[PDB]
């Protein structure tokens, strides 16, 4: 079910709680939020404020506050009043362009990977009334691209152009307390290095955690999918691929994944931890020239519905300004071949 | 050295070519290209330029020139070949070359025009002057100015559009340009329509070279409309005058008288509603419009110094006319402001002279004579180790 | 800390200690946005384009607050504008015609930096930063170096703080350093330059 | 004007280094081609390439090996042999094929387009990717 | 030729490799936005160059980063009217860089003509469209040449021939 | 036009008007025409001593003195008689037109007067057929440096006469495309097979001349040879018509072929910008 | 630009927002008796050749809305004018044109009724048509001595030639 909502690229997205709105950045400086009407999109809001393209937006679902991070250095935090969203200035003490954003699962703190090869890990004090920050900096080399936290929203995996996948402890004492042990490690003080890919080829598009937690997969510009297995000492398996590079993954099971990039569809990988193997499962967009759905690069996707434990629908939207609602039964439907875990 | 630079002023319905040092074009041809229609061999050098390209009978005739829509560039290239190999006879990497751009042209335009003259012709220097300011230095020449100026207020009307054009220190206030929908054909057009309505016997397929004629011969500008008219209803005998003209079909004569339309014809500059139902702001008011747009410093001097470019200025009286006009609707202007609150009076002044019909190429003759002429032009040397850039900027010269 | 400050008039680079500002050990720059917006003028000229300095003033003011920036490695960007056309952005003027800008983008600016371009005497921003702050106090040259601050329209250009910071690395390890590569890592530069 | 000369960031600490540190057996590879056995001489040119030594002059001593053999190669034969490699053979190959695109002599490239498109085939426009980001090579 | 085909089907794959760009703000510079192949400031965004090769004279390099590509080819010239109307025409194409908007304004050193696509192209064009680009400007150009190599014969005759017949 | 004109355009019509006027019984309007004409040649026409009655053609070319020592003078006194007069002060030839006393056939003097270059420069080659036609061989060559940088050489031979011109291509391009026009005069007589011979060497003059001639890069000797059919008194005229114009005629065309490649430039640039944008959603 | 009237006086009477200007003649109407050497009448004749060119006219005075009238009016008269053999013959029709009703400001008929004032009342309705009608029988008669040529059957072509461009193209007989 595919959508344009523009011509341009849709530089990245976030949905709300009731997957009700999607908010888009239209290769703006700018944040467009759209609803349905029927079955037609109507935009209901225009946030403007970044001075700079918007490169990462994400919603905190309970707590219904947007955050978004741009070129402009700058990172916002928008709250709804009445009919209107208003935004809050967050400094990341940053000099470089700001690359992508996520809130924690806690919804205490939200994470920006930046150029300035860190990572700034924000915080609000009910006690000065504003919002702080600390950096996770060593030993990060290069322009951070993607972020993903671990359920327990202490651990941070993190994708940079230096090819490394690592996974941080974003621990602040001061809006949480000791974390329970995790496969990752029982020492998790803030900034500890967890874990460290083993790669030296292919910046890391993206990176995202399990249900659980205790796996950890990524994707590389060498066109090529990895799997990290906490329960068995930290053991990666990697896939090559006989395509172009992905930009974006995600869990839909603990055993499955579902990514998407350059090629322009998604694809389905597997699992097996027995072997500790992954395993290619197929196009999941079975049918300008192309035989897609989208017409350019697929840069995000996120799941809508399920979670990553038992995914039943997500959402794609790339370089061609469109968006695309995935259903999971469906495709299990039309492709009598599909594994899914 | 021994040789006298190539000067070449393009038009929209006449080119003026000729050689530097000369106070007249050698050929005045128009601006036009005859042609025939996947060419193959020497199907290129089939064509005619000027006249021999407005009558020939298996081509094609085109006039890739003008304001309105976009250069043909092949035919423009093709153009030039016979201005230097058959007209001028000049062998081009002898010469230095002073072309001539509209004001407003594009740096692309002149990058273009470098490309066809440098690397098809091979000439050794190339300038490119734009023809607002050429035909101010050619009224260097009136016995009206005394101190040679780049700052002005030029009037070019030739046969398809008026521009009145201020140029400050000797580049043009592109912003402030303002174009008049009236010239030389919307002028014989209204006195065809004065002779359709009064004469007969004057052959339809005939009707523009009768009106054309009356116009060239007999036509004026007079300082009031109904003195005219009683002029002419008293005193007949002595201000109507008659045209006899032969049937192209039949070969007898067809005489006819001349009135009204002598002075009715150049009177729709200054009352444009008379024949154009779209435009009624008389030329007067359009000068002060730019001039009062340009910036204050530069007004009064602007207004000091009024240029005529073209043959529609040609008419008797057509700059006095301008003149007391324009200072009747300045004036009128500093009445009001005094009698509200002493503004020194501004010096108005519309310089006419010899050489109007072709300013702008008697400009560039005499300016590409001079010495000067050599140090600011473009040599092949800098257009090849530099590039069709350094084409993009022309240093103004000459005070 | 020393807070460089430009606008459409002059520059200041104005030295404050803990309270306050000090007079001696504050300099002005003879180069501000509208020196700027005429030597753009000029440069738009070289491109073709003979825009009146009075009459079109705003427009090239527009046109530079819209488009230009400043240079990080003059070379590089020269390399850009002479061998590439990822710099030429098109700019519709208020009577419908459209131009096109390139290299003039980062030149115009430059100027700042090198004050000579525009026929004025001085060492640059930068330079004149530098000697500001090496001439002062010896106990505060590093905690100066890292509490710059900047205010003015004319600082808005993107890299600006960056331009300032790799000047100043390089002053640092001719005038200071002798050249010394090894000891200028632990040289801590920080341009504040924050977001309103 | 001087100081704008040195390029202070060659020594920025906030930059990116690679990780570095410190060939196939020529005599097996002559064996098996003398014999006629070209596959086999083919799966021996690929194995143990200097994929961490500095000098160019082993990287590009085992470049002539494995291209020794592409080039000794019967065009029909190519093929089967390219299909009697594991994926990473494959992606090794084609770093190898773009390193001989870069050495043409006598039909040389002509045979080796022939190695592309039988390799493409094989392992996929990922194959190449994997030549493009390859920081080892 | 046998010899045509392999060639631009090896050209075209790597192509394919190669344009696969993203938006990326520069890591050096505050708030400045560039070519990272061609300003190579951080050497960890910019891929292996790769050529390809059809014989000694024809060959394409290709130049990848994460935001930007450059493509640089060597034209066939047989002989020397082939050679000075391949540089004219490069020449005049490249005069015209600004509306000819994927292609550099010099040529990277050792061949005729250069293109840098940068994401901004990929953003709004095809990308398989931009390779198709390629493939068709490198098949074109050479039929170009060949036509206008026959077309200065062909005048030349006519031109040689017309004044001998006068005499 | 594929044939260059012989006779000057400016010439012509300056004095045509001035015949016409003077015929009609006007009164004379003052004229001062400064022009050229290719190879260095100046004109001049005026009104000596300010006379408007009186209208003067002068010519100037920097190498008279060479085609006087080949007859020249006496060439010019046949043709123009009367007309000719003593030449204008930093001109070789002047010719008077009294408008008081003009011809009854006054269009003949006109083309005779736009001639006078063509006219300056035939005396050598009438020399010299005139030697081949009387068989005096073994006369030393005329030698005429019609340019700063080129000569051009004519020698009679017992049955043929040759003309070689030692000219020079500025731009290193229009050497190459030169020698394409050049293969195809030397192919010439598979079209015309009564037509002169012609021989091209590049860089190097003919044997004869390994003299002071020209030797390098951008230096081309081309070679005619004439035939009695046309070094006769009958072709004697359309020949010496046509070689004088030779060299700038191959100039000529190499710049109008260069013209042509444009504008196929021109529509292959076109179309490849449409092409670009049809990649655009 | 066109020709204004300078007759409005600061005693001139009016009869609607029309100027009702003295004239010198022997027809009946409300029109003052002209001492003067010259009236409105002759001063529209005076200036029409030169006005019926225009396209646009600033009313300055109310006594321009009188001239605006009888410039009109020519137009209409040079139409009956135009087909007539004889300055005799001539005179009739002009009387009889002159005696025609034509529309007045408030019918739909009368152009310019967004510049003219309609009648308020029965009077002063039969009052504007009395001094119409006295306007048009003066200038009517006024015009036949000067279309005429000494030459019996003469509609001077000097004046015939503008029996169709419109003063501000408008018409009465429209
Ligand atoms: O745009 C320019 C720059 S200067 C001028 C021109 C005049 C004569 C020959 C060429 Br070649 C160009 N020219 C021009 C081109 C066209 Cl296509 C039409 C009219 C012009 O004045």
């Amino acid at each position: 079910a595919y959508h344009s909502f523009l011509v341009e690229p849709i530089s990245c997205h976030a949905w709300n709680k009731d997957r009700t709105q999607i908010a888009i950045c239209p290769n703006n400086h700018e944040v467009h939020i759209y609803e349905k009407s029927g079955n037609k999109w109507v935009q209901v809001h225009e946030l403007k404020e970044h001075n700079g393209q918007v490169t990462g937006i994400d919603w905190a679902p309970d707590s219904n506050r947007i955050v978004t991070c741009g070129t402009d250095r700058n990172a916002y935090v928008w709250t709804l009043k009445g009919r209107t969203w208003k935004p809050t200035l967050v400094i990341l003490r940053i000099n470089r362009a700001a690359r992508c954003v996520r809130w924690a699962p806690n919804e205490k703190k939200f994470a920006v990977g930046s150029g300035s090869r860190v990572i700034s890990i924000c915080y609000f004090e009910q006690e000065n009334d504003w919002w702080v920050c600390k950096h996770i900096k060593k030993p990060i080399r290069s322009t951070v691209l993607s972020l993903d936290w671990h359920p327990n929203s202490v651990l941070l995996a993190a994708g940079s152009c230096d090819f490394k996948c690592r996974i941080f402890s974003a621990y602040i004492k001061e809006v949480e307390e000791r974390p329970a042990p995790t496969p990752w490690g029982s020492k998790m003080p803030f900034g500890e290095l967890m874990f460290e890919s083993s790669s030296s080829c292919g910046w890391v598009h993206g990176v995202c955690f399990s249900a659980n937690g205790s796996r950890v997969a990524w994707v590389s510009h060498d066109s090529t999918v990895c799997l990290a297995d906490a329960d068995k000492k930290m053991a990666v398996a990697t896939l090559a691929s006989e395509t172009l590079p992905l930009l974006a993954v995600t869990f839909i099971t603990e055993s499955s994944l579902v990514a998407a990039g350059h090629d322009c569809f998604p694809v389905l990988f597997t699992y097996d931890s027995a072997a500790g193997k992954l395993s290619f499962g197929g196009r999941l967009d079975v049918p300008a020239g192309l035989d897609s759905l989208h017409k350019n690069s697929v840069s995000q996707i996120s799941v809508l519905s399920g979670g990553k434990a038992k995914c039943s629908q997500f959402c794609t939207t790339g370089m061609d300004g469109g968006m695309s609602i995935w259903d999971v039964r469906s495709l299990e439907s039309a492709l009598k071949d599909l594994k899914i875990v | 050295g021994r040789l006298p630079a190539c000067v070449v002023d393009c038009g929209t319905g006449y080119t003026k070519l000729g050689y530097a040092g000369n106070t007249e074009p050698q050929f005045i041809i128009p601006s036009c290209i005859a042609i025939k229609e996947v060419m193959k061999g020497v199907d290129d050098l089939d064509f005619f330029i000027g006249d021999e390209a407005i009558e020939k009978p298996t081509y094609a005739t085109k006039w890739p020139i003008r304001h309105g829509i976009v250069e043909d560039w092949d035919l423009m290239e093709r153009f030039m070949e016979q201005v230097i190999f058959k007209y001028l006879r000049a062998e081009p990497e002898d010469h230095y070359f002073l072309l001539t751009e509209p004001p407003l042209n594009t740096p692309e335009n002149r990058e273009y025009t470098a490309e066809i003259m440098f690397e098809s012709f091979n000439v050794p220097g190339l300038y490119i002057a734009v023809q607002a300011v050429l035909a101010l230095a050619a009224s260097w020449t009136s016995r009206q100015v005394g101190e040679r100026t780049l700052t002005g207020t030029v009037i070019d009307s030739g046969d398809g559009v008026t521009h009145v054009i201020p140029v400050a220190e000797g580049y043009v206030i592109g912003s402030c340009i303002k174009h008049i929908p009236i010239a030389g054909r919307d002028i014989t057009y209204f006195i065809q329509q004065l002779l359709r309505d009064r004469e007969v016997g004057i052959p339809p397929e005939q009707s523009l070279e009768t009106a054309k004629a009356v116009k060239e011969r007999y036509s004026y500008v007079c300082p009031d409309l109904v003195k005219e008219f009683n002029k002419y209803d008293t005193d007949g005998s002595k201000w109507i005058k008659q045209y006899t003209g032969i049937n192209a079909i039949s070969k007898k004569e067809f005489s006819i008288d001349v009135g009204y339309e002598r002075f009715l014809g150049p009177e729709i500059f200054f009352h444009p509603e008379f024949a154009n139902p779209d435009f009624t702001q008389p030329i007067s008011e359009v000068v002060d419009e730019v001039i009062q747009n340009c910036p204050i410093d530069v007004r009064r001097p602007l207004y000091k110094n009024i240029v005529l470019s073209g043959g529609s200025t040609m008419f008797r009286d057509f700059g006095r006319r301008l003149q007391r006009d324009l200072k009747r609707t300045v004036d009128a202007r500093l009445k009001l402001s005094e009698e509200l609150s002493k503004p020194k009076p501004i010096d108005v002044q519309v310089i006419t002279h010899h050489m109007q019909r072709y300013a702008v190429w008697f400009g560039g003759s005499m300016l590409a004579s001079t010495p000067e002429f050599y140090q600011v032009c473009h040599t092949k040397k800098d257009y090849e180790e530099i590039g069709p850039s350094i084409c993009r900027h022309n240093p103004v010269f000459g005070v | 800390g020393v807070v460089v400050d430009s606008g459409d008039g002059v520059t200041h680079i104005c030295p404050v200690y803990e309270g306050f500002s000090l007079p001696h050990l504050t300099r002005r720059l003879d180069i501000a946005g509208r020196d700027i917006t005429r030597y753009l003028i000029k440069l738009l000229l070289l491109r073709g384009y003979a825009f009146n300095h009075s009459a079109d003033f705003e427009t090239v003011r527009m046109i530079k607050e819209k488009l230009c920036y400043v240079g990080y490695n003059i070379e590089q960007e020269q390399k850009l504008a002479l061998e590439t056309t990822v710099l030429v952005e098109s700019y519709t003027l208020p009577d419908g015609r459209i131009i096109k800008v390139g290299g003039e983008r980062f030149e115009a600016p430059e100027a700042l930096f090198q004050p000579h371009l525009i026929n004025v005497e001085g060492v640059g921003v930068a330079e004149l930063l530098f000697n500001t702050i090496q001439a002062a106090d010896i106990d505060t040259r590093s905690e100066f170096y890292k509490h710059i601050v900047l205010s003015g329209g004319s600082t808005m250009y993107p890299g600006l703080p960056s331009r300032l910071e790799r000047e100043l690395k390089q002053l640092y390890l001719e005038r200071v350093l002798k050249g010394d590569v090894e000891k200028l890592s632990k040289f801590k530069i920080r341009i504040e330059d924050p977001p309103r | 004007a001087r100081f704008r000369k040195v390029d202070v960031g060659e020594y920025d600490e906030n930059k990116f280094v690679d990780e570095e540190d410190g060939g196939p057996d020529e005599g097996e590879v002559d064996s098996c081609l003398r014999q006629g056995n070209m596959t086999a001489a083919l799966q021996a040119a690929l194995k143990n390439p200097p994929i961490n030594t500095k000098s160019q002059a082993v990287k590009d001593r085992a470049g002539s090996i494995v291209l020794k053999v592409l080039i000794s190669f019967k065009a029909n034969d190519i093929e089967k042999a390219v299909q009697s490699l594991d994926k990473n053979g494959v992606d090794l190959l084609m770093k190898y094929i773009y390193k001989g695109f870069e050495s043409p002599s006598d039909n040389s490239s002509a045979v080796l387009l022939q190695w592309h498109e039988k390799a493409l085939a094989a392992g996929g426009v990922g194959s190449i990717v994997r030549v493009l980001t390859a920081r080892k090579t | 030729t046998a010899t045509l085909r392999p060639y631009l089907s090896a050209v075209r794959a790597t192509l394919q490799a190669a344009l696969c760009l993203e938006n990326f703000s520069s890591q050096v510079v505050e708030r400045h936005n560039k070519p990272e192949v061609e300003v190579r400031s951080s050497k960890e965004l910019l891929l292996q160059p790769v050529t390809i090769s059809r014989n000694e004279k024809e060959k394409v390099l290709i130049e990848g980063s994460i935001n930007s590509v450059r493509v640089s080819i060597a034209v066939k010239q047989a002989d020397e009217i082939e050679k000075i109307l391949c540089h004219k025409f490069m020449r005049f194409m490249m005069m015209r860089a600004e509306n000819f908007f994927i292609l550099r304004r010099k040529p990277v050193e050792g061949y005729d003509i250069s293109f840098l696509i940068t994401n901004f192209h990929t953003e709004q064009m095809y990308k398989h469209k931009l390779v198709d680009f390629v493939i068709h400007f490198m098949e074109e150009i050479d039929k170009e040449i060949s036509e206008m190599k026959l077309s200065v014969n062909a005048r030349a005759r006519i031109v040689a021939e017309e004044f001998l017949k006068n005499f | 036009m594929i044939l260059l004109e012989v006779n000057n355009r400016i010439i012509e019509e300056t004095l045509a008007l001035k015949f016409e006027n003077a015929a009609a019984g006007n009164k004379p309007e003052a004229v001062e025409v400064t022009f050229a004409d290719f190879d260095g040649v100046l004109y001049h026409i005026s009104n000596p001593n300010g006379d408007k009655t009186k209208v003067m053609v002068s010519i100037s070319l920097k190498f008279y003195k060479e085609l006087q020592a080949h007859g020249a003078d006496e060439l010019l006194k046949r043709v123009y008689g009367s007309y000719l007069v003593n030449p204008e002060s930093g001109y070789n030839v002047s010719l008077l037109y009294d408008l008081e006393n003009l011809p009854a056939s006054k269009d003949s003097i006109v083309h005779q007067a736009g001639m006078l270059k063509r006219n300056c420069f035939a005396s050598v080659f009438e020399k010299y057929f005139q030697f081949q036609e009387e068989g005096k061989e073994g006369e030393n060559r005329a030698v005429i440096h019609y340019r700063d940088d080129e000569t051009m050489y004519v020698e009679s031979k017992k049955d043929r006469v040759t003309v070689v011109f030692s000219t020079v291509f500025k731009d290193d391009d229009d050497v190459v495309i030169g020698k394409v026009f050049m293969q195809e005069f030397k192919e010439g007589r598979r079209a015309s097979h009564t037509a002169p011979q012609v021989l091209f060497s590049h860089r190097e003059p003919p044997l004869e001349l390994k003299t002071d001639a020209a030797v390098g890069d951008n230096i081309g000797y081309i070679t005619f040879v004439l035939f009695p059919r046309h070094t006769n008194a009958s072709a004697r005229d359309n020949t010496i018509n046509l070689i004088h114009t030779f060299r700038d005629y191959l100039h000529y065309h190499i710049k109008c072929s260069k013209a042509y490649i444009h504008t196929r430039m021109r529509a292959k640039t076109s179309d490849f910008l449409k092409v670009l944008n049809r990649a655009r959603p | 630009p066109a020709y204004h009237s300078s007759l409005m006086d600061p005693d001139t009477k009016l009869i609607g927002n029309m100027a009702l200007l003295p004239i010198r003649s022997q027809f009946k109407g409300p029109a003052p008796r002209e001492t003067k050497d010259t009236d409105i009448v002759d001063e529209a004749i005076y200036y029409f050749k030169a006005n019926v060119f225009f396209k646009n006219y600033e009313i300055k005075n109310e006594a321009d809305r009188t001239l605006i009238y009888i410039t009109l009016y020519i137009s209409e008269c040079l139409k009956k004018l135009q087909k007539c053999n004889s300055k005799s013959q001539g005179e009739k029709e002009m009387y009889t044109l002159g005696i025609t009703n034509f529309p007045i400001p408030g019918e739909p008929g009368f152009p310019l009724n967004a510049i003219y004032a309609k009648p308020a009342n029965k009077q002063e309705d039969e009052v504007m048509r009395a001094y119409l009608q006295q306007l048009r029988q003066e200038t009517g008669l006024r015009l036949c001595e000067k279309v005429f040529d000494p030459q019996n059957d003469k509609p001077s072509k000097w004046w015939t030639c503008f029996v169709k461009r419109q003063f501000m193209n408008k018409s009465l007989s429209g």
